[PDB]
């Protein structure tokens, strides 16, 4: 299943959500890279939740 | 657990496990003796092959990306090899489009 | 591995432990620590004898702690050979404990029921045990001793008059050296144990060996209807992130798409015109922006093996 | 060159190296636990090293920190386990040997002996587990008609 996601809607999340961006700030330069990061971000509870 | 389980590797049993926490997530296989050990890195693995469910073997082979490296595991139970097989295609798949999205970019 | 079955697995050791000798406690925690092992390497895990492990396993499988399974094996480069493999049923040793914790108690307070009965009586001799009321229909013309049928002499008084107090003592000791078993079959009952089968216990399994003879592996054969007695029990996500430039290219996809959804509905030719006269059908700014951002800049400096496979 | 000796460059020697490290109860107890296998380590190689073994492992065994194998011409320790249970001793002899008295019933009747005194069951009879046109027409269509037959 492909999801499409633009630089505005990933603005709007972080802004909507800070936990979101708790977990971003602190992840994407260290372990992995952001496309992974969205692709675990959705599959994760956290989304569902 | 869907994270480890009984394996044969170059015909040595063993105990394989799926790494997820350290990145990138890696496979290793270790004898139950401890004196063979066996580490595959899973951004190295192209595809991922398994031995059909109507054939009395239960192989699970990683054919690593460019004599392309190859390791293939043999398994016990085709539910314990299931459920590895499962957690290693999301790793797969997800190292799959990171390579596609970095040669895209 | 579940809560329960961590307590199916304490309820077993400690039986073993307290109701078995020293080696039988070796043989069942291996088999525990382990799924199905096999015979030979069961040999090889506890370093003792086909005629030392024999007894040890006869008896955990009378008592039904271990249950056994024999299958055919082809060895590529050997004679086929039958190997035995030994693994826990546990719905069936928790009904063998249940039955002989509950048996023992019951042989314990029948004694202590029995025991408080009148004493009764023996003859010497003959060695022939007489009942109070037995006895009342032997006794002499004299009215003074009860004489034996058999051997016509006196009997004597049966012993088990003091341990009126010892067998309840027994029973009082028991019931608390037996608690631990009472309280995890309690916690048993209210959940629910899957009965285990050799295959479902080969999903637990932690190889013994690195180069074990015995194939840890279960192919039934085929299109097998006999049956043996006791062998039968009850998406990928991918994600695009779209920049500007994707976006334009995807309005223009979209556009693309509608314009032959529009030619699929459009008329033919021939229904749009008239056709009767037709002949019949048949076979620089560069430099200017430099020169800005240069002056601008001046400004702020001033104002500073090949097997088959398939693809998964 | 040797694996079973250990350089010294402090001072320049060559001492024993046991192949397992061990000279007091709580390593002993610690490496069994550390185990992968249900492997006994034997007092034989346990031994050689270690000035006294049968002295700490006999402690042990009292205390019911570990199992003991034991050989059968005189009481002497051999290959030894954790012990991942309670205590090794907890049941007295006069009830052990009613626990060996008791004979179980057949197998198939033991859940409904057990049903008819009130206790739950965990188990159940196997008796009761039930193992569970002609002539065609267009024949130029050879091998494209995909049979849809419903929906
Ligand atoms: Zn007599």
């Amino acid at each position: 299943v492909n999801v499409n996601l633009s630089r505005e809607k990933i603005l709007n999340i972080f802004e909507n959500y800070p936990i979101v961006k708790k977990a971003y700030t602190d992840n994407v330069p260290k372990n992995f890279k952001e496309p992974e990061f969205w692709a675990r971000f959705f599959s994760s509870k956290l989304f569902r939740k | 657990m869907s994270h480890s389980g009984a394996a044969i590797f170059e015909k040595v049993s063993g105990i394989i496990a799926i790494n997820e926490d350290v990145s990138p997530a890696e496979l290793t296989w270790r004898s139950t003796d401890g004196d063979k050990v066996h580490t595959v890195v899973l951004s190295t693995i192209d595809k991922l092959q398994a031995t059909p469910a109507s054939s009395e073997k239960m192989m699970l082979r990683l054919i690593g990306k460019v004599k392309p490296q190859r390791h293939m595991f043999s398994f016990n139970n085709r539910t314990v090899m299931d459920n590895i097989k499962m957690t290693l295609q999301q790793i797969i798949s997800r190292y799959k489009d990171a390579d596609i999205y970095e040669e895209k970019r | 591995d579940r809560p329960i079955d961590d307590i199916v697995k304490n309820l077993l050791k400690f039986v073993v432990r307290g109701f078995y000798g020293g080696s039988f406690v070796l043989v069942l925690d291996a088999i525990l620590f382990h799924s199905v092992l096999a015979e030979d390497d069961l040999k090889q895990l506890l370093s003792i004898n086909k005629t030392e492990l024999g007894p040890l396993i006869a008896r955990l499988r009378s008592d039904r702690l271990i249950s056994i399974h024999k299958q055919r094996e082809y060895p590529p480069n050997s004679k086929s050979v039958e190997r035995v493999y030994y693994y826990v049923k546990y719905p069936h040793a928790i009904d063998a404990i249940k039955w002989k914790v509950h048996q023992v108690v019951q042989r314990l307070k029948d004694d202590l029921d029995k025991n408080s009965e009148p004493n009764g009586y023996m003859c010497p001799i003959c060695l022939t045990k007489y009942t109070q009321l037995e006895a009342v229909q032997l006794l002499n013309f004299d009215r003074t001793e009860f004489l034996c049928s058999l051997c016509d002499e006196p009997l004597v008084e049966d012993d088990s008059g003091k341990k009126n107090k010892e067998k309840q003592d027994k029973l009082n000791r028991l019931m608390d050296q037996i608690q631990p078993i009472i309280d995890s079959l309690k916690k048993i009952d209210d959940s629910r144990i899957e009965e285990n089968t050799f295959e479902i216990a080969l999903a637990r399994l932690i190889p013994p060996q690195n180069q074990s003879h015995a194939a840890y592996t279960y192919n039934p054969k085929k299109g097998s209807t006999m049956f043996r007695p006791g062998d039968s029990a009850p998406a990928t996500l991918h994600i695009n992130i779209t920049t500007a430039s994707d976006e334009v290219a995807q309005r223009e996809l979209q556009e693309r798409q509608a314009e032959e959804k529009r030619k699929q509905n459009a008329v033919p030719e021939w229904h749009k015109q008239s056709t009767i006269g037709k002949t019949a059908l048949g076979r620089e700014e560069r430099e200017n922006e430099k020169t800005l951002n240069d002056y601008y800049a001046a400004l702020a400096k001033k104002q500073a093996l090949e097997d088959e496979f398939e693809d998964v | 060159k040797l694996d079973r000796i250990e350089f010294d460059p402090k001072k320049g020697t060559f001492k024993y190296l046991s192949t397992y490290d061990v000279h007091s109860p709580s390593e002993l107890l610690k490496l069994l636990r550390s185990q992968v296998t249900f492997k006994g380590i034997s007092c034989k190689d346990l031994k050689d090293g270690w000035p006294q073994c049968d002295e700490t492992i006999n402690q042990l065994e009292e205390d019911s920190k570990i199992l003991v194998l034991r050989t059968k011409k005189d009481k002497t320790p051999r290959y030894v386990w954790y012990n991942s249970g309670g205590n090794l001793k907890c049941i007295d002899e006069e009830f052990v040997k009613m626990w060996e008295n008791v004979q179980l019933p057949q197998f198939a009747e033991l859940p409904r002996k057990l049903q008819d005194l009130g206790l739950k069951p965990a188990s159940v009879d196997p008796a009761t587990i039930k193992r569970q046109k002609g002539k065609i027409t267009n024949t130029h269509m050879t091998g494209i008609l995909k049979d849809y037959s419903h929906r």
